[PDB]
């Protein structure tokens, strides 16, 4: 697709370690496992990955010797460039992991230069932890205390795809006594939502299936819709995965409010106005569907005009959603800037 | 199951320094527990609220903690404790914590010793307490320390345990766990 | 005091002087039980202010009250008080109140000058229900030599609108009153909306009485300015979404008969407050410094 051809397009069938020494090689060990895992797609997840890059972080932060003469301050940020232009390689990045980068790249140049190397060695390893600990589940665990007071009893709420901030919110409120049932709506290139229904069936709640282009069945009945996110935009918009604009605007029109979760370190300073350009492409071959004996798009390669298109990412307007709750509370979508980066 | 205050005392006195664990945060002050004179309830006012700096805090990173504050008023009649931490020095706070520490250790242990008799209520450990301990820090009229210093000595001689009003039932029981946990 | 002789000051400063709002007299009470406390603690008289409150906003079931005590406990206390003796901190929470009560007074003159600028000449100004602050706007918009022309509605079920025209008459502007059902009629000679408040959430909209949310509605079908006046102790912390979710204690006063709604910020074009003029995305913030 030439209108798309900007973007670069990777396979999963690609194995990089095949040239690559055995008996460890300049990669340390670690980053070849982590780039291995997410390849392989073993590892999914906004919040997972971040928690697993931090953990081989640490592990080597642990092994490490100082050169003879080179101060350690300039040596490590000289040594992680190739390591994480390799798992680049692999995989491209998120919000996250950017600004995760980020404040690890500040704290290693902040040491000073007159301790040893065991002083700065511990010194990392728990400034690492304290921030794992406080922007992660802290944060969750407020986000789910705010959200609390917006369910009341006989609602019917309405949530898409997987995440586990959602899923969270759901079964606390559930336990903390109060009684609704929920309807999941799926997509079909992964099929995410099985998940989120695995888990709401097992915590013993009643639940709805359906697919996405079912959407304007069911929504006379719904009363709320509730979204994750995946990082926040400097304008106010709103990145996550395909549809969610979709179920936006149909939402709107059939007047049922929208809020929005999301947590304040995946804030971002891009500026985008439309769902397009800056995306990520996905393998064209998985649209292939499997129907019996009909079996269309096998060797689609040898027709000269056809293309498969395969995005990941969409971008949604502040026009369109009415509330946000971030561990600092609950505030309008428009606010956003005023709030998250005035403290700079 | 068991609770009783580690001194006999049942409230402090002014320019004291005790150890407090943060329970809840108001909008002018700080709900606290107190742990020296048993679960007391107590309010430490925030001196400028920190009021810049509390907005772009999680609000909940403070709950449950540990620290040294100082008493300045005291209500005996309705039972409230002004506290203050601004007017704390840290040769006073490494006093605090010893003093937290040796008191811990001394009211586990005479728990556990208790805890073989299995006491049905806190009164009957309320008056082992005054039978064994505060008599002990009265007769070397000095607080906390006395008792802890009186048991890491009777690990080598238990004849002082024969001195006071001990049933030989508690005294085993006692010399029994002196010699496990101070060894 | 106790409670009785509190309900007996409450409502003897209410009747005392019509011409003033309940957030003033529960302010007044408020300091008036601060300076007859006895006792050595903070905490008791913490417990005993906010039980005060409690029993002041269980007579009278109004939002601006409870914005009011909750705004006056968080300003008596920003200062040291951390000293050794209660004599001095009583005084000192004792000035602070004074001070407050002082600069509370001084709103309804400031909002009067902001607003009164934004009148044309020969205007036609459609209005609902009766409030002083929007009489002082007119007062102070033709001290300044210019004409308009006013219409009213007649405000079921009390008949405010009335003696809102009857007021209207000693200025000699010329007034009509319509019908409750009439505003879509009337809505295409009119130029611009100007109505009062009773508070103001966290999203940028507004609680007021009944009757609001069909005339702003009709306004925005027609492309015309809708003008809010409201004042500072009228902020509340509350982020509701539909016309349900209003909690029920201000639903229903001490068949279906509401007494008041609630109006949604993307029909509204200007507040004017004491703070300044402020578009609606500016209070989501603006509030949130104020409450410190």
């Amino acid at each position: 697709v030439s209108l798309f051809s900007h973007l670069p397009q990777y396979s999963r069938q690609n194995s990089l370690t095949q040239f690559m020494s055995i008996p460890s090689s300049v990669i340390h060990p670690a980053m070849v496992r982590l780039g291995l895992q997410y390849s392989q797609g073993l590892v999914s997840g906004s919040n997972a990955r971040c928690i697993a890059l931090l953990r081989a972080l640490q592990q080597v932060i642990q092994d490490y010797t100082t050169p003879p003469n080179e101060e350690l301050s300039r040596d490590l940020v000289n040594k992680l460039k190739p390591y994480m232009s390799f798992l680049t390689q692999c995989r491209p990045l998120s919000a996250s992991m950017h600004n995760a980068i980020k404040f690890l790249n500040k704290e290693i140049t902040s040491v000073g230069s007159s301790k040893r190397e065991e002083e700065a060695k511990s010194e990392l390893r728990a400034a690492i932890d304290r921030y794992v600990q406080e922007k992660i589940v802290l944060a969750a665990q407020a986000i789910s205390r705010f959200a609390y007071q917006k369910i009341s009893n006989g609602d019917v709420i309405l949530v898409y795809g997987c995440s586990s901030l959602v899923s969270r919110i759901l079964q606390e409120a559930w336990t903390e006594g109060r009684r609704f049932r929920v309807v999941v709506v799926d997509s079909r290139p992964w099929l995410e939502g099985r998940h989120t229904l695995r888990s709401l069936v097992h915590a013993g709640v009643p639940a709805s299936y359906l697919l996405i282009p079912a959407a304007s069945y069911v929504l006379p009945e719904v009363s709320k819709v509730l979204l994750g996110a995946h990082a926040l935009l400097a304008n106010g918009s709103v990145m996550s995965r395909v549809g969610t604009a979709q179920l936006a605007l149909v939402a709107r029109a059939h007047n049922v409010p929208v809020l929005v979760c999301c947590e304040t370190y995946k804030f971002c300073e891009r500026v985008q106005t439309d769902a397009f350009v800056s995306n990520e492409l996905d393998d064209p071959d998985d649209l292939q569907c499997k129907r019996g004996e009909h079996v269309a798009l096998a060797n689609w390669q040898n027709h000269a005009s056809l293309r498969l298109l395969n995005l990941v990412y969409d971008v949604t307007p502040p026009e369109l959603v009415d509330l946000v709750i971030t561990e600092l509370g609950m505030i309008p979508c428009s606010s956003v800037p005023v709030v998250l980066r005035v403290k700079s | 199951g068991l609770s009783c205050r580690f001194y006999q005392h049942k409230f402090p006195e002014v320019e004291d320094v005790v150890m407090v664990n943060v329970r809840s945060i108001a909008e002018m002050g700080a709900y606290v527990s107190l742990l020296e004179y048993n679960n007391i309830e107590g309010m430490i006012l925030l001196s400028e609220l920190s009021r810049r700096r509390i907005r772009s805090i999680n609000k909940l990173i403070r709950i449950g903690r540990n620290e040294c504050v100082v008493v300045i008023r005291v209500d005996k009649e309705k039972g409230y404790i002004d506290l203050s931490k601004r007017r704390v020095s840290p040769e006073e706070a490494i006093k605090c914590e010893d003093k937290f520490t040796k008191s811990k250790t001394v009211y586990s242990i005479l728990r556990h010793v208790a805890e073989v008799l299995e006491y049905t209520k806190d009164e009957q450990l309320e008056s082992l307490f005054q039978r064994t301990a505060w008599v002990f820090d009265d007769k070397y009229k000095r607080p906390g320390y006395g008792a802890y210093d009186a048991f890491k000595h009777a690990v080598s001689d238990p004849s002082i345990l024969d001195s006071l009003d001990l049933n030989e039932d508690e005294r085993e029981v006692l010399i029994n766990n002196i010699n496990r946990r101070l060894t | 005091m106790d409670d009785k002789e509190l309900i007996e000051y409450f409502k003897s400063q209410m009747k005392e002087d019509p011409d003033m709002a309940s957030a003033v007299a529960a302010i007044r009470t408020l300091l008036e039980f601060l300076k007859r406390d006895k006792g050595e603690t903070i905490q008791g008289l913490r417990a005993n202010l906010t039980s005060a409150i409690e029993t002041l906003c269980g007579v009278d079931s109004s939002v601006a009250v409870s914005s009011g005590g909750e705004l006056f406990l968080r300003f008596i206390s920003l200062a040291s008080l951390e000293y050794s003796d209660y004599s001095k901190c009583k005084k000192i929470m004792i000035e602070r109140g004074e001070l407050f009560l002082r600069r509370i007074s001084l709103s309804r003159n400031k909002i009067a000058d902001l607003c009164h600028t934004f009148i044309k000449d020969g205007a036609t100004i459609l209005t609902h229900a009766y409030s002083r602050v929007v009489l002082r706007v007119l007062e102070a918009a033709v001290a300044a030599k210019k004409r308009f022309s006013v219409y009213v509605t007649e405000s079921q079920p009390d008949l405010s609108g009335k003696k809102m025209a009857k007021a209207l008459c000693h200025l000699n502007v010329p007034v009509t009153v319509v019908l409750d059902a009439a505003v879509g009629y009337i809505m295409e000679k009119a130029d611009l909306v100007i109505v009062g408040a009773e508070g103001v959430v966290e999203n940028g909209g507004i609680i007021n009485k009944i009757g609001t949310n069909q005339m702003a509605v009709c306004a925005k079908a027609q492309n015309k300015p809708f003008y809010v006046v409201a004042e500072s102790f009228k902020f509340v912390r509350l982020f509701p979404l539909n016309q349900q979710d209003v909690p029920d204690k201000f639903k229903y006063k001490a068949e279906e008969h509401p007494w008041v709604d609630y109006t949604a910020p993307s029909l509204i074009t200007l507040l004017f407050t004491d703070l300044g003029v402020l578009t609606p995305s500016a209070v989501s913030d603006e509030l949130i410094k104020l409450y410190l």
